[PDB]
RNA sequence: AGCUAGUUGGUGGGGUAAUGGCCCACCAAGGCGACGACGGGUAGCCGGUCUGAGAGGAUGGCCGGCCACAGGGGCACUGAGACACGGGCCCCACUCCUACGGGAGGCAGCAGUUAGGAAUCUUCCGCAAUGGGCGCAAGCCUGACGGAGCGACGCCGCUUGGAGGAAGAAGCCCUUCGGGGUGUAAACUCCUGAACCCGGGACGAAACCCCCGACGAGGGGACUGACGGUACCGGGGUAAUAGCGCCGGCCAACUCCGUGCCAGCAGCCGCGGUAAUACGGAGGGCGCGAGCGUUACCCGGAUUCACUGGGCGUAAAGGGCGUGUAGGCGGCCUGGGGCGUCCCAUGUGAAAGACCACGGCUCAACCGUGGGGGAGCGUGGGAUACGCUCAGGCUAGACG
């Protein structure tokens, strides 16, 4: 059983823009959208919309590169390098206000989901709470 | 100090035993457990018993020896 | 592995057999000889190293290197271990510590005198 | 204590000039102006390829030595400007020249850092109002060193404050050239100071 | 009995005091109930002694009773005054 | 603050005496994955009024018994069995694995 | 791997300042347990201390708090409080006296003896301060405490000089015989002036006491030093202890003689069996410096027990598979609960330390003062994305 979903999906994106697909499918959830939503502003995707596969609700996840740089290897510039799902189940991690990271000291986020909606670091700390932190992405 | 208390006496070669170690029969009494010097090691010159060779032996344990001659 | 399985069981911790018994962790040890003898190191050296069967305060008889220029060690004569282990020679992971006891200074030595237990040689 | 022994022969080991006598180690005699080279058996010897730690080390003994001062207290200092909040470095160094007798010194109190040492410890400085005696004190900035009254009358100091009687001061420091007064007012930068360290350096030394 | 009295907590012929609040029966230096003063008999400090006085007030109003270098103390620094 | 704790009645085997199996979650002080202990507490109830299969509030009490330190405050929810088959499986297991 | 019989609960009683299996009588037959009981080892616990980037790991000395014990065990008594360190009773262990019937003992209080042991202090002064007890008080006591002594045991501070002074004395060492090294180092000139002597010499100590004032506040007065004739100031006043380790790589520093797998070194690789940058010595260096090395022990480096942070086809490592219990985890929507989770407030988190600021001892250690933080925990409010839980529904999982 997808014994995950937001970790399944990370991974199905990663995927995707490590084989240079320019967009993917993934089964459709709230939070899954909130999450995609904040990618979306954060500019870690072209963009996104609900499809509906066979039946079954669905995300159309429009990723995004960067420009074809020539040379030796010239596949495409890669946007999001790594993006790792930290508070996997069975190890759920909650983060303080004091606690939560600074990711790649500044270039990149953290998906914290929060009592205030899922969200990034800055916004948490805007708003000044803690709470669970879904992912680490740059 | 470099100690040469050292005693420079003759020995049949008495017993074969392991490491190039000959337990060798000394004319200055039994027979030591007494060792190959380095020196013939390098020439590759050959003990077996039967013989009559040089064994250095320090006063502190006599037990010990070294094969110093060339049979 | 998985953080269940951790939870379940923990981390056996690397708990450290010590090098040495001479027990207490005691930094010395003083001892009597039983016996005081010449040993052949092994296969990569072959030289003659004095040592020291050393019955202890603790009970455990330790064979104990002797080093510097050559001993005036006996049979019944206080010494003194600090352990360390010796590579070339077995059940030998001792050092004798010249300097107290029975175990007089070297003599002669002019160099490194502290590790040796030789006092000061009068200059000019 | 000091170094205390001969002392050119570290400029010798240095590869460059260290002003450690004052004046000779301004003539052409502080050995390093001819003799360039190592002290020892090898000193022209083929120069090698020293090791990332060596040279680390060799700048540590450079600027440690250029103020005489203990490993351990040097050690001490280090760690406080660690401490101490800011560029741990350009910190660091201001804190060693912070020192009473550097101060003493860089004022043309003393031609040389270890007699400058020597005079503090002797009851010839007075700093604000007390002597003091401790060549390790931190001369914290607003402060005014002087000498002595009762010890006022030297030869030598006169000497020294003639030796310094026109010549300019370093900006964050200053003097009464006549009243045999100074004043201490920055806390003096990297910048502010041209020895041959390469702090960076000392720090990678000590980190492990 | 609960006292006001003081501890010694410097150092060889560098003494310092802190005048404090406690039950009799503990070490002269130990764990008490209130730190309420602080005195210095070398005087060495231009703000040497300092106590805080409501506090002190407060604790004679409870029955609190003084020792006697602690009640000097606390009569320099007008605990005992009345206007 | 008398603590306070909702917990499950597993036990009326006693006079007066109601076992409560308190389930408490915390975080591992290490991992921070989140345990679910149990604790069992035998609990004051001067009616028997309260059976297996009863979830309670239990007071922090002053004692009755040595290691019966909590009056039952009040009733939760009853009709809920599950929690305590559970419990009773795994006693029997405990049984089980020895020889 | 099962443990339990006062053992788990009850009723009544006793006992307790008080609850209670604390104990007892009677009844019930339970209670705990792999979420690790019982059993064994280990070990006072902690605030902390050390390390560490941190998370952590070890450690729990001094200083502070709590416990427990006063030769071992057992028991009470008195009292507000003990099951009572220098109080009692009893048995035993042990030493002491004994007119052999019995007595007296207990330093794990300071100091010291003795033993053990690598190893750890003076049979010190003082009641001055501070605190304790008593007392109307004076005062009395106080091996608490305050100090001194001994030990580089630790930290920190200072001295063993400084300024000049050869294209380079000797001495020693190397050499390609020219030379180089030691090394401005010396000597020598100049200056300073620890030691050391004399003159003075404390802060710490103003109270408690007496009197005016009512024995209140307030006001005046007096006594009051173990440290110690010390710290410290003023004059005088002498150039006046240097050591220890290493020197192949790691690792900072290189040559010659002596030795020849010998003697030896070694933390590891390893070096030595005749030209050894590894051994012994010499010079030279280099590290540190009144210390420096060795050894022990702890962490680190070890991301080498891995949460941060490793793995498992062949390196050590997948179990022989299956079913399945506990346990762990779990799709999508909607709504509630609000336990997790977060947040705010607030209570706590003692002092000491660590951290910042400033101050004091001539600096610093050391101390003082102020502040900040602090994981955790409690209490009141809040938030519902996520986990939990309750309810309803969906068909992608699963089953038919
Ligand atoms: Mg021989
Ligand atoms: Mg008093
Ligand atoms: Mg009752
Ligand atoms: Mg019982
Ligand atoms: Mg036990
Ligand atoms: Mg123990
Ligand atoms: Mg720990
Ligand atoms: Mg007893
Ligand atoms: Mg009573
Ligand atoms: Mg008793
Ligand atoms: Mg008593
Ligand atoms: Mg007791
Ligand atoms: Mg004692
Ligand atoms: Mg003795
Ligand atoms: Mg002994
Ligand atoms: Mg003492
Ligand atoms: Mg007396
Ligand atoms: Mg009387
Ligand atoms: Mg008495
Ligand atoms: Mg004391
Ligand atoms: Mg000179
Ligand atoms: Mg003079
Ligand atoms: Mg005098
Ligand atoms: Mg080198
Ligand atoms: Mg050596
Ligand atoms: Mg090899
Ligand atoms: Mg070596
Ligand atoms: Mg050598
Ligand atoms: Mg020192
Ligand atoms: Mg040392
Ligand atoms: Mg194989
Ligand atoms: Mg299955
Ligand atoms: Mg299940
Ligand atoms: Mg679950
Ligand atoms: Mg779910
Ligand atoms: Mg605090
Ligand atoms: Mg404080
Ligand atoms: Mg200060
Ligand atoms: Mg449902
Ligand atoms: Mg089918």
């Amino acid at each position: 059983m997808l014994t995950d979903p937001i970790a399944d999906m990370l991974t199905r994106i990663r995927n995707a823009t490590r084989v240079y697909k320019e967009s993917t499918d993934v089964p459709a959830s709230r939070f899954k959208e909130e999450i995609l939503r904040i990618l979306a502003r954060e500019g870690f995707i072209k963009g996104y919309e609900r499809v509906d596969v066979d039946g079954k609700p669905y995300l159309r996840v429009y990723l995004k590169y960067g420009p074809r740089r020539q040379g030796p290897d010239p596949r495409p510039e890669q946007v999001i390098h790594h993006i790792r799902r930290i508070s996997k189940p069975g190890r759920r991690v909650y983060v303080g206000v004091k606690e939560i990271p600074r990711v790649r000291r500044g270039l990149g986020i953290a998906i914290l989901s929060t009592s205030k909606g899922v969200l990034t670091d800055r916004e948490a700390r805007k708003l000044g709470v803690g709470g669970e932190l879904i992912c680490e992405v740059w | 100090a470099k100690e040469k208390d050292t005693i420079r006496t003759e020995g049949v070669v008495t017993e074969a035993l392991p490491n190039a170690t000959f337990r060798v029969k000394l004319d200055s009494g039994p027979e030591i457990l007494a060792y190959i010097s380095g020196k013939m090691r390098m020439h590759y010159i050959r003990i077996l018993p039967g013989d009559r060779v040089v064994v250095e032996i320090t006063p502190y344990d006599p037990t010990r020896g070294r094969i110093v001659y060339r049979k | 592995p998985t953080i269940n399985q951790l939870v379940r069981k923990g981390r056996e911790k690397v708990r450290k057999k010590s090098k040495v018994p001479a027990l207490k962790g005691a930094p010395f040890r003083r001892g009597v000889c039983t016996v005081v003898r010449t040993v052949t190191p092994k296969k990569p050296n072959s030289a003659l190293r004095k040592v020291a069967k050393v019955r202890l305060t603790s009970g455990y008889e330790v064979t104990a290197y002797i080093p510097g220029e050559g001993h005036n060690l006996q049979e019944h004569s206080v010494v003194l271990i600090r352990g360390g282990r010796v590579k070339d020679l077995p059940g030998v992971r001792y050092h004798i510590v010249r300097g107290v006891y029975d175990a007089a200074g070297v003599k002669d030595r002019k160099k490194s005198r502290s590790k040796y237990g030789t006092k000061k040689p009068k200059e000019a | 204590g000091r170094y205390i022994g001969p002392v050119c022969r570290l400029c010798r080991r240095e590869g460059v000039k260290l002003y450690l006598k004052g004046e000779r180690c301004y003539s052409p005699k502080c050995a390093m102006e001819r003799r360039p080279y190592p002290p020892g058996q090898h000193g022209q010897k083929r120069a090698r390829r020293p090791s990332d730690y060596a040279v680390r080390l060799r700048e540590k003994q450079k600027l440690r030595r250029i103020y005489g001062i203990s490993e351990r207290q040097f050690r001490n200092l280090f760690e406080e400007a660690s401490k101490k909040k800011g560029v741990t470095g350009s910190v660091f160094l201001g804190l060693l020249e912070s020192r009473l007798d550097n101060v003493v010194y860089r004022l043309g109190f003393a031609v040389s850092r270890r007699q400058a040492r020597q005079l503090v410890r002797h009851g010839h400085i007075t700093v604000n109002g007390r002597r003091v005696d401790l060549p390790s004190y931190r001369v914290r900035p607003g402060d005014e060193i002087a000498v002595a009254e009762k010890s006022r009358n030297l030869e030598l100091i006169r000497q020294n404050l003639e030796a310094m009687k026109g010549r300019k001061v370093g900006p964050w420091l200053s003097l009464d050239v006549e009243g045999m007064k100074g004043k201490f007012l920055r806390l003096p930068d990297r910048e502010d100071l041209a020895l041959p360290v390469n702090e960076q350096l000392v720090i990678e030394f000590y980190s492990r | 009995m609960v006292k006001i009295r003081l501890a010694r907590f410097g150092s060889k012929h560098n003494p310092h005091y802190r005048i404090v609040v406690t039950d009799a029966r503990r070490k002269r230096d130990g764990k008490y109930i209130e730190k309420i003063g602080y005195y210095d008999p070398r005087k060495t400090t231009p703000d040497w002694l300092k106590v805080d006085v409501e506090r002190a007030r407060y604790w004679l109003s409870v029955g609190a009773q003084p020792t006697d270098t602690a009640r000097r103390l606390l009569r320099q620094a007008g605990v005992f005054r009345q206007e | 603050p008398k603590k306070v704790l909702t917990g499950v009645v597993v036990s009326d085997k006693m006079q007066k005496t109601v076992t409560v199996l308190v389930e408490r979650q915390f975080p591992h002080p290490l991992y921070g994955k989140v345990i679910k202990r149990s604790k069992k507490y035998l609990a004051h109830d001067p009616e028997e009024k309260y059976k297996l299969g009863d979830v309670v509030e239990i007071i922090e009490s002053r004692p009755i018994s040595k290691r019966k330190r909590f009056r039952v405050l009040r009733l939760v929810e009853s009709g809920r069995m599950d929690l305590v088959e559970k419990y009773l499986i795994r006693r029997q297991n405990y049984e089980s694995l020895s020889k």
